[PDB]
């Protein structure tokens, strides 16, 4: 009903555990409450895989004080869950209020139904989990190999996962020749691969469409094969779409199949593979 | 592809005609080259045909009178038609059987002359 | 009567607190089954909205403050935009139409993972892949995809095995139309007696139409066999009709003594 | 599904001969592989001699020279004529019928399988 | 003495399947096209199989998917294996042997009977 004594007592082993001694007009309500306020900066676990900072997240306040004591490159790879139902004094907020002795909860509620001198509210609770991505830009930092720093392991695994293939298709667009991006080709997934026909379709003349061709063949030779024809139906003059589309006439197939070890220009001459379809690729050797 | 046709007219029976289709547009190669012509409430049917190789066929109403060729040079395909009879009135299409893909084929036709007899 | 005050310490937000699911549209949607994604503190005024805009998704509460996350438990990508392309994972609908970047208001919608190696592609593209929507690249990819399908589930290889029948029976009919060409270039390219005979196959049983048409080096005339055994060279190297006839359409026999010229 | 029935397993003495008839019988689709493989005593199911739709055939190292298998497409049928037969050939022989899909998936059907006993 | 031996015909119904066979002597198959022919009785000859000197083959369109022609130079033997017959190829069989590179030093050879009903 009334409160004419209130004082901090000291506590034992423990420098946030001190002893809030309450003395009231009733001694009905006359407890020393124990009360522990945390003061550490967290840079290790408490229990193993979890934090639990000694303090009494109120209703209602901001779920910042929860993470004031923890180092911030630490608290990057925990979440905060919901914690322990725990009471706080309303005066001294976010302090974590033990049931120990005579302080049973019915106690707590007598004091919420006597005086505002309490809040209630759940522990604070942060557990492991990973680093935790917020926006494109840090899934292209991560993907691109440009600042794995703060990356999950979702987003940095030597593109092993079907995570980065979204932003690796429109990425490699504007770099074919990047390492990173020709590793994600020898991923042999789908997207990569006709992300590449895409690309070598316009930029076949270039030399990462080689390796592209090389990491392709014979297990999906059909990209390279579109590529081919759509790149050699564009550009008709260059020299290299001789056996893939024979320029003079309209018989662009004269060297197709096994008619391509006819034209010995298109078996023992300095041109890659790329210029000729897989079925003339295979013919060239047989013949 | 585009297949433009001329030498279509309005003649009178025991004449003869000359029409001419020139293929125009990106094509990769040809399986046959052909021409078809069809009748006021018909089906388009194909008369005559000449493959890659120069080999022709034609159609039984027809073999004796009209000849199929093929210049390679503008690479032009004519109909020689000749000795005409009233049941050729027809509206004559030309037929491009393209091969539009090293692995695939087109059907294109054309707009389609008149030729009434 | 004299309380002892004593305000908490001054409170530091980590990553997960400052997380805007307004802005992790491309952190959501490339997430597997059965994966949490945490999309940081989310009031009640826009629950439904990321509801409404991630329905492959179950919205969970985390934390305390609204701190949630997003649970995939669906891929709801529809066959059609899903199967006609090879790199399309996922798309945005909204009202009717369907965008492959986001919009405000419109709908995520997923594509299975490995969709082109399950077999669940093979009903639509057959259908697809007929008539006036035939695609040269996607068809021909997908034909290609189907030799190459590391499906070794039993449905998998079964519903390959029923594709491959039903190519059998469609191409034995007209081998002239565009995905049973590509179905013979395919074979072809196998490059194994398995197909060489299917190949072979389907070719033979072909219209008379057919043969006279595409098939003139395979079937030559009577002069043309006549005068072949003149020449000690096989006619496939001297019949203009085997220099000009597509690949796709020849016999292993010519296909094979085409080899042999030069 | 596809039913193979066997026919023509007996007694045959020392360098004699013996002939195998397979019946295919049920969903046939064409272009297929149809064999016969034995199985000794304790021993695993080898191949004897495969042939294809079209007669490719492939004879074992220990069929060459005395067996030959044959077809007849029109009644889906596979022979094998099997002459100077040795002791070592007493087995129960199979006949199968595989059909390969996209060079990635396989149905073989195999029969009951006939028994072979060749004496000296 | 040049010769060409024939053998292997016979009596069979429709559907049938018989193997001709041929035996050489003076004549490598090594610079020689074999050829099988048939003659119906009353009709023009015409080349059922051809092998050139390199184990090339060719068929008639008829008879193509159905006969087979082999050689086995080390034993100066020709074969024909004719399966799924018809009574269309009831006729005369003979082998015929040219020279490569000489079209006047050709040979025939002896006939068999074959016949279906
Ligand atoms: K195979």
């Amino acid at each position: 009903v009334t409160l004419n004594r209130i004082k901090i007592a000291p506590g034992i082993a423990d420098i946030r555990d001190k002893y809030m001694e309450l003395g009231f007009n009733y001694p009905e309500y006359n407890r020393a409450v124990k009360f522990a306020e945390e003061s550490y900066t967290y840079y290790y676990e408490t229990s193993p895989g979890e934090i639990k900072p000694k303090f009494c997240l109120i209703d209602g306040m901001s779920i910042d004080h929860c993470s004031s004591f923890i180092v911030p490159e630490f608290a990057k790879q925990y979440v905060l869950i919901h914690g322990e139902p725990c009471s706080s004094f309303k005066f001294r907020p976010g302090s974590l209020i033990y049931y120990q002795n005579e302080v049973t909860p019915e106690y707590i509620k007598d004091l919420k139904h006597a005086t505002d001198y309490i809040a209630s509210g759940q522990r604070c609770h942060f557990i492991k989990k990973d680093y935790l991505l917020g926006d494109s830009d840090s899934v292209a930092k991560c993907c691109s190999k440009t600042n794995t720093k703060h990356c999950p392991k979702i987003f940095n695994n030597n593109y092993k996962t079907e995570h980065c293939d979204d932003f690796m298709t429109g990425f490699c667009r504007n770099d074919p020749g990047n390492p990173n991006c020709l590793e994600w080709l020898r991923a042999k997934r789908k997207p990569a691969m006709s992300t590449y026909s895409d690309i070598c379709s316009k930029h076949m003349d270039a030399r990462y469409c080689s390796e592209f061709i090389r990491i392709i063949r014979p297990d999906y030779f059909t990209f390279g094969d579109t590529a081919l024809y759509v790149f050699c139906n564009d550009h008709k003059g260059n020299r290299n779409c001789w056996c893939a589309n024979y320029p003079k006439s309209n018989s662009g197939d004269k060297y197709l199949g096994p008619r391509v070890c006819w034209l010995h220009e298109c078996t023992d001459e300095s041109r890659d593979r790329k210029w000729l379809y897989y079925n003339q690729d295979v013919q060239r050797t047989r013949c | 592809v585009q297949l433009a046709e001329s030498g279509g007219g309005l003649v009178e029976p025991g004449g003869s005609l000359r029409l001419s289709c020139a293929a125009s547009g990106r094509i990769f190669s040809i399986n046959y080259m052909g021409w078809g012509r069809q009748a006021p409430g018909k089906q388009r049917e194909l008369v005559a045909t000449i493959t890659s190789g120069g080999s022709t066929n034609y159609v039984d109403s027809v073999k004796g009178r009209f000849t199929i060729s093929r210049d390679n040079a503008k690479n032009t395909v004519y109909l020689q038609m000749n000795s005409l009879k009233p049941e050729d009135t027809a509206v004559y299409y030309c037929n491009a059987n393209i091969r539009s893909t090293p692995w695939s084929s087109e059907d294109s036709w054309g707009q389609g002359t008149q030729v009434t007899v | 009567v004299e309380l002892p005050k004593r305000d908490p310490p001054p409170g530091v937000p980590t990553d997960e607190m400052l997380l805007n699911v307004d802005k992790m549209h491309d952190v959501i949607a490339p997430a597997k089954l059965l994966e949490y994604v945490h999309i940081g503190p989310l009031a009640k005024d826009k629950e439904d909205k990321v509801k409404k805009r991630y329905p492959e998704f179950r919205l969970v509460n985390t934390g305390p403050g609204g701190l949630s996350a997003l649970l995939r438990q669906s891929y709801a990508g529809t066959a059609p935009n899903c199967c006609r392309t090879f790199q399309r994972t996922h798309y945005w609908k909204k009202d009717g139409k369907i965008s492959d970047k986001y919009e405000e208001g419109a709908v995520l919608e997923s594509c299975w993972p490995d969709v082109h190696d399950t077999g669940k592609c093979d009903v639509d593209l057959f259908d697809w892949c007929q008539g006036d929507t035939f695609d040269r690249n996607i068809c021909h990819q997908w034909i290609g995809s189907a030799f190459n399908r590391a499906d070794r589930t039993v449905e998998g290889q079964q519903s390959l095995i029923n594709l491959y029948n039903k190519m059998q029976t469609l191409c034995s009919k007209d081998a002239s139309v565009p995905i049973c060409e590509s179905f013979l270039h395919h074979l072809r390219a196998h490059n194994t007696e398995d197909s060489k005979e299917m190949i072979d196959y389907i070719l033979r049983q072909q219209s008379a139409d057919f043969k006279q048409k595409y098939m003139r080096c395979s079937y030559p005339t009577r002069d043309k066999l006549e005068e072949s055994l003149k020449y000690a060279e096989p006619r496939e190297c001297w019949d203009p009709e085997c220099s000009n006839a597509n690949v796709n359409f020849l016999l292993t026999r010519n296909y094979n003594n085409l080899g042999l010229c030069n």
